[PDB]
């Protein structure tokens, strides 16, 4: 959880740590 | 979605909340 910008799948990075192995549902595009 | 605040700024670790199930 380090001051950085999520951009691309780098935010999916952080989504899986916010939920774990229950998963989350990120909206990307590309 | 959450890019359009995180990938632009720096948002916090409650933001990915709503990311889980």
């Amino acid at each position: 959880f380090v001051n950085q910008h999520l951009c691309g799948s780098h935010l999916v990075e952080a989504l899986h740590l916010v939920c774990g192995e229950r998963g989350f549902f990120y909206t990307p595009k590309t | 979605g959450i890019v359009e605040q995180c990938c632009t700024s720096i948002c916090s670790l409650y933001q990915l909340e709503n990311y889980c199930n």
